[PDB]
């Protein structure tokens, strides 16, 4: 599986983005046991888990950090998972991976998940 | 339902700009699950600007 990330930039505090990740390599079936996620890298910080969604049910976990600005979802005929991200704060500024895992992940951690996009890098400007 | 209520007050929230009440129904689009903690997060943006 290979991950292309994508639509990160500038934007002001209180506005919104939106992510994508293009999901690539073997064909994916609608209901794989894939599962995706996107994790962040703050400045001075580790990458840290932001959400996933299981691609076969498009069942969701997030962050608390994040809940009601965040949403994942997953698009199965583009292979695509997108994060909107509204009421960006100046923490949320950092890198941005897409990740997946080729199962069920075992924890929230970098390590549970196999593949990563590039990230694309999410500034907020007071 | 909870997905259909959350549309229509952001729609109608005075102290959302137009990007932010796109956003946040595109959130409601996107995973329908969140719609309770998108509106939650909608009502804070929506307090936090109020005019001054």
């Amino acid at each position: 599986v290979q991950l292309q990330d994508s639509g990160g930039g500038l934007v002001q505090a209180g506005g919104s983005l939106r992510l994508s990740c293009a999901v690539s390599g073997r064909t994916f079936s609608a209901h794989s046991v894939y599962t995706m996620g996107w994790f962040r890298q703050a400045p001075g910080k580790e990458r840290e888990f932001v959400a996933r969604i299981y691609w076969s049910s498009a069942n969701t976990y997030y962050a608390d950090s994040v809940k009601g600005r965040f949403t994942i979802s997953r698009d199965n005929a583009k292979n695509t998972v997108y994060l909107q991200m509204n009421s960006l704060r100046p923490e949320d500024t950092a890198v941005y991976y897409c990740a997946a895992r080729d199962g069920i992940p075992t924890s929230r951690t970098v390590g549970s998940y196999n593949y990563w996009g590039q990230g694309t890098q999410v500034t907020v400007s007071s | 339902k909870d997905q259909q209520s959350a549309f229509y007050e952001i729609l109608n929230m005075p102290n959302l700009n137009e990007a932010q009440r796109n956003g946040f129904i595109q959130s409601l689009k996107d995973d329908p699950s969140q719609s309770t903690n998108v509106l939650g997060e909608a009502k804070k943006l929506n307090e936090s600007q109020a005019p001054k």
